[PDB]
């Protein structure tokens, strides 16, 4: 049985034949908007995954979210303490992967150090502020003591410190803040250790300031120990991070987010997956078809075409 | 039907994967990965390019044969 | 300067066999290969082989494929050729020069050899 | 007879590879060790269950087409 | 001909097929014991790689050892002083590529200084000892000159110098072993350097002890020189591991070795190399059969089962 | 003629890619770049041996059954 | 139709079988030569790609080079200042994917330094000189200023700043040369900062030096701006590399170059992509065929053949 107009396929022995009836394999063309189920999508409005991590003002709304997909749209933008994280993108991937942003609250007991410490350049309300999970230390008085500090891991599951060094621009302002002259940081474990000595330079204006953060972390394993050594420049955290395992992850995508059901979901938005093979993303999340570079792909689905 | 169930046996399920956008230059991990998706993105296309000319030609060979089969059954009936 | 300077006059007894060293300097050794060339007593100059420094391949004329060898010394920037069940046809002077390619191609295939030994 | 002994000429001999198992997390390398591994597996999963379902077709076809012949030949005879 | 009973295949165009028979591709079992034939094995009792390495008391066993695959238990443990390895994994790797411990003891002209520290964390025998492999450089009287000594490398092999740095804990002990208030070290060949600063900081109590090592090693090339500068906190070598180049490797198992032959080895042990694909484990050595996520794949050796 | 042009489309074109050879010994860059490549080389020698080998079988396949209807009709003519 | 001799191939079911005419798919063999066309080559004599970027005085005919790739000859040597570059591999890599050497001089103000800094071991024409795109700034009479620069990207592409820190041998030295006893060099961004404090330290005699230059590079992306802040033992850049993107690249190869066209080159040469598969070497460059381990692969292109 034959048919007035056929498709055109290609085999190992022919470049173009014509098929009674062929379907489509490759999916090429996307929906634009991202499906919110079943996938606990979390759109990141404003704020990229570090900001909402460290506790940035106008990110207080992401404070203990948990996401199977965090979308970090491009208008993202920091308005806070200019900050710096060395190892920004596996800092971001693994905060990704753990999947929430759960943070449980330790008692550090400082002693001898002015807690709480504020800036200008970080509004939170009508006055100075800072990062929600970390604690600026200053001088007390006229004296800074050498902090050193310990906290257990005593639960089954890891921990995650965030914490920081304070970059200051001027000498002055280095013994304004911390008495010592050049202070130094030190977080450490029984199977690893990590210093850091701060350094005074200004450095580009960045939103009134010359002074920087280097944001570090550190992950505790059960049945470990966290020791904090520091003689200045010290963000200190304020507890910590519970970390995870599971399928969670991050995107950026500016695509807006819809009311509906699938299960692939690319930075083009959501995206069906019954052909095998799609051509739309090469980033992809959850059950979605293998990318191809072809823009089509004819699979013959009847007899040569002979009308 | 689908006919590709039987090769590739579902979507799986990929959750948490490398970066395949960067915005700055670093140097040796970033041509790494770029090295990495593109190598798998080349074998990929292939293995679909391959697996499509396959199934047509099987499929073609397979109508063919029936076609044939019953012209010559129906000519001598 | 690059220079290369070989070791002293050897006398033998056929069927020994013998070992001639290039010392190198002015140059790290693995950047050229080497090779090796005899000239028998007013008879001309013959090649003889030559040895890839850096990978250690070599490549020898079959008239002496089996008993000759080279090698290369790298800590001390130096290289032995060796040759085992002289004979008296051997007398000669042996000259070990330096060849440019070492790394895609064999080097005497396409260019000189631009600096020898003494 | 083992019939794959043309297609897959050996057992190739792998000896010092990356490491496929990691205690803590570490961050970007670990991730492209873990994505490397994973697009080796899918890989040569998907080209073994293409190669096993081309093997068996290509043996009943042969079988089948022989079987068929020696049918029609002995019924003749 | 048919048969009574049948074995179910997949092909391009079916499912399931039944026919006479079928054999399997997937190696989806393994023996459970590693054969000790012919790949050269050497199972660590105790001792991990590194810690054979460094010259760990309790593995004086593994002293000038050579293997081919180096099975490291998961009972192994540290019974020496607290050490840390920047960059274990990969000093671990070029070890364990390199294929044997062989030490070369080298001759250190280390003048003004008192040579064979040792500790109480580190017993060996009776008394306080420390790493074979180093040598633990202290004050000698009341002075500590700065260290400045020189190897060349006159052979044609590379040579793998392992030294470390001393982090001491407290400010008192660190001027009590080297009268530097603060010294550093810097080991360094024609072609790289590398200098490390020793920190003074508590640290997580292990093994009775705050302090730490800071493992590092240097190659050699051929040809090349090593120089070690120091003016305190130095863990000098003794001598060089002889590098090699080989199809050696290391393999985390517990299973245990077993008097056979074999030539592909898992950690699940070793497994025979007949079948062209794998199921057992993703980690390998030897000839091994091409892992695959599968744990059947059927190949029709006969006709169509049509009974 | 080629009659490789509808497997592989053509030769695509790779300008900057990761260090094949390396001088000294990194450690697990090193061995993730090396791991990349074997990985890489191994699935397309792979792939080559069965495109070649599928292409032949289906020339000859195809050349046979030629061969053997043109002998059918002749003698019958 | 039959022919008096055959070529054996391999199928699916065969392991050889005669057939008519058969023709190879694996390109096993190559030229020798490097095709100078159509990608623009650019053959480094002498040079090494960083010594060319440093502007080392043999290879001054480099400056302002473009190129598709650059062939780095195993013949080349440094012969100035003996320097060192962590990060070596990442720095090359990316200045050879940016495939020009084009460098736009820039105005520094070093107030209170003397610039222009040179030495015998690197000598430009007859008399002592340094590297053409560095600035070796030392002490001006008998101080030495906390050096505090900027400069803004106000253009639309990246600019690469290569600078680089002097590792002096003696402390006399250190202090003749910097007044202060231990400076350090930051150079930071919006975006980041990288700061080094350089070490003094006897190194392996190198040229008649034992001190070194430390090679650093930061990239100021558009709209971005760079702040250089030193008090002592800074090597300031004179300006900036134009990075851009393209098809550049970067190969090791001693092959000659040579007057003919061709796509695709190796390091043994440019061989032709009639075939689809190559054996010749796995570094290629071009629009190459894909290599393989095998050295014949045998297409049938005839019946078979029955003589
Ligand atoms: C296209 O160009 C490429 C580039 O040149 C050509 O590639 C070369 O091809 C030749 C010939 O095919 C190869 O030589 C053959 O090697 C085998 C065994 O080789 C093994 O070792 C090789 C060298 O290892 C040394 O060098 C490397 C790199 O420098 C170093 O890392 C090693 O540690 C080792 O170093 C030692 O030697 C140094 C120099 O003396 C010392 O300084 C040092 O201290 C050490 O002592 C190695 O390259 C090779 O292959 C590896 O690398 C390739 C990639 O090139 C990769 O594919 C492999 O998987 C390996 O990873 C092996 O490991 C040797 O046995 C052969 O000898 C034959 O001939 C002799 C006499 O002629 C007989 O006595 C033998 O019995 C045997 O028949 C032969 O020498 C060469 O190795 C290869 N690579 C290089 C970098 O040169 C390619 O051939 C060209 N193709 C065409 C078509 O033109
Ligand atoms: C080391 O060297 C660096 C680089 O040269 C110096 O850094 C500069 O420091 C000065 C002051 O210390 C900074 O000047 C300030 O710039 C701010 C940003 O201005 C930019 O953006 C505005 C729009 O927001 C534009 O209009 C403007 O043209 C710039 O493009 C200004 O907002 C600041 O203004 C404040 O102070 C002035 C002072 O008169 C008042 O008039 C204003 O009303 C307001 O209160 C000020 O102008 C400069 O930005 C810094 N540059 C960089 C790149 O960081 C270091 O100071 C120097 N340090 C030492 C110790 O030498
Ligand atoms: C900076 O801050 C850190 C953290 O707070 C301090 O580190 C602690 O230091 C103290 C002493 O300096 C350590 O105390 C010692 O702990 C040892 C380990 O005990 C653990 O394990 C045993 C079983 O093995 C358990 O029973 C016990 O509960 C602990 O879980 C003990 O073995 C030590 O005992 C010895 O000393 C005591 C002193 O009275 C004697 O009674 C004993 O008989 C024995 O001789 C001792 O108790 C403590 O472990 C450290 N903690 C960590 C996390 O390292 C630093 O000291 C501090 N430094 C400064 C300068 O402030
Ligand atoms: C810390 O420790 C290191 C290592 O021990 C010392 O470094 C050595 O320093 C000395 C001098 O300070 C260096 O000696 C010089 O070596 C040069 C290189 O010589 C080599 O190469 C030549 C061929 O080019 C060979 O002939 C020679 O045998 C060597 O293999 C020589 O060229 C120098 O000669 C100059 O000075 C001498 C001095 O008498 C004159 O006679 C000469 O004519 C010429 O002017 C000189 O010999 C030695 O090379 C360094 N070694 C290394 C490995 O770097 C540090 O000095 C030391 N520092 C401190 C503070 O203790
Ligand atoms: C070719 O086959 C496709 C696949 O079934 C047919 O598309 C379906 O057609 C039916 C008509 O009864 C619809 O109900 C389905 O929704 C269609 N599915 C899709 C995915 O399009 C198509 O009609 C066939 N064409 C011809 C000419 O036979
Ligand atoms: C199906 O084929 C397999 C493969 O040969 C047969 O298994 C072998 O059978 C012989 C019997 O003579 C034994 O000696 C071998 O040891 C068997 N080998 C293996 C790997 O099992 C099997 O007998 C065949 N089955 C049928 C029903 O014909
Ligand atoms: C087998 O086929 C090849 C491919 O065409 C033939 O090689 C060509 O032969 C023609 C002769 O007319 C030459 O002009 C071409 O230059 C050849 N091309 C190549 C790439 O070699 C070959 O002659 C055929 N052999 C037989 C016996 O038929
Ligand atoms: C169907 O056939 C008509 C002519 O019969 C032709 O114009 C058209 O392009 C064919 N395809 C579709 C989708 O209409
Ligand atoms: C977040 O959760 C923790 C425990 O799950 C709780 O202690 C804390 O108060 C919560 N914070 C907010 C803002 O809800
Ligand atoms: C063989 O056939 C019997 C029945 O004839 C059936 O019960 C059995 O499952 C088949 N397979 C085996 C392995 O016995
Ligand atoms: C190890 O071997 C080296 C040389 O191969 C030798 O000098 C040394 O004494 C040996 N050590 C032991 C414990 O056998
Ligand atoms: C062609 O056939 C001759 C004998 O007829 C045989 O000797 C030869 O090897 C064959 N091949 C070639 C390339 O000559
Ligand atoms: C290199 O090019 C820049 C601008 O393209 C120019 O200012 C500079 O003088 C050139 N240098 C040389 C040596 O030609």
């Amino acid at each position: 049985h034959a048919v007035p107009n056929g498709t055109l396929v290609k085999t190992i022995t022919d470049d173009q034949i014509e098929v009674t009836n062929a379907t489509e394999l490759v999916q090429s063309s996307s929906t634009g908007k991202i499906c919110n189920n079943p996938h606990r999508i979390l759109d990141g409005i404003d704020c990229t995954l570090i900001d909402a991590l460290l506790g940035d003002p106008h990110c207080d709304v992401f404070q203990n979210e948990t996401w199977d997909l965090f979308v970090e749209r491009s208008k993202a933008f920091s308005n806070c303490y200019p900050y710096d994280v060395p190892d920004y993108a596996s800092l971001r991937s693994l905060v990704a992967s753990s999947g929430t942003l759960e943070f449980i609250t330790e008692g550090f007991t400082w002693t001898g150090v002015t807690q709480n410490g504020g800036s200008n350049a970080c509004k939170r309300g009508p006055g100075s502020g800072f990062f929600s999970r970390l604690n600026w230390l200053t001088k007390s008085g006229s004296t800074y003591p050498v902090l050193n500090v310990t906290m257990p891991n005593n639960d089954n599951f890891d921990k995650l410190y965030i914490w920081g060094v304070h970059h200051p621009s001027t000498n002055q302002e280095q013994t304004s803040l911390y008495v010592q002259a050049s202070g130094r940081v030190t977080v450490s474990t029984r199977r690893s250790q990590q210093t850091i000595i701060p350094n005074i330079g200004s450095r580009p204006w960045v939103r009134g300031l010359s002074s920087r953060i280097s944001i570090y972390w550190t992950i505790v394993k059960p049945g470990d120990v966290l020791v904090i050594n520091s003689n200045g420049n010290l963000i200190a955290p304020r507890g910590y991070f519970k970390m995870r395992t599971g399928k969670s992850s991050i995107m950026r995508s500016d695509a807006p987010i819809d009311t509906c059901i699938s299960e692939c979901i690319t930075p083009n938005g959501s995206i069906p997956n019954d052909k095998p093979f799609q051509n739309v993303n090469k980033i992809t999340y959850g059950a979605c078809p293998k990318y191809v570079k072809q823009n089509t792909l004819k699979l013959a689905t009847g007899m040569r075409n002979v009308p | 039907n689908g006919k590709l169930n039987r090769v590739i046996e579902k979507t799986n399920e990929k959750f948490h994967q490398i970066e395949k956008e960067f915005s700055e230059v670093e140097g040796r991990i970033q041509d790494l990965e770029k090295y990495v998706e593109d190598t798998k993105i080349d074998l990929w296309s292939y293995n679909a390019e391959l697996l499509v000319a396959l199934e047509n030609q099987h499929t073609i060979d397979l109508t063919d044969s029936e076609m044939n089969k019953l012209f010559e059954k129906t000519r001598r009936q | 300067q690059v220079q290369l300077v070989q070791s002293g006059a050897e006398v033998k007894k056929p069927g020994a066999s013998v070992t001639v060293s290039c010392q190198v300097s002015g140059y790290t050794l693995t950047s050229y290969g080497l090779s090796w060339v005899r000239q028998a007593p007013g008879q001309g100059l013959e090649w003889v082989g030559w040895i890839n420094t850096y990978d250690g391949q070599t490549k020898y004329v079959k008239k002496f494929q089996g008993r000759v060898t080279m090698t290369t010394h790298t800590g001390t920037n130096t290289a032995y050729m060796e040759m085992k069940s002289l004979r008296s046809d051997d007398t000669a002077v042996y000259y070990c020069a330096r060849v440019e390619g070492v790394r895609g191609v064999m080097g005497f295939h396409y260019y000189p050899m631009d600096v020898w030994g003494q």
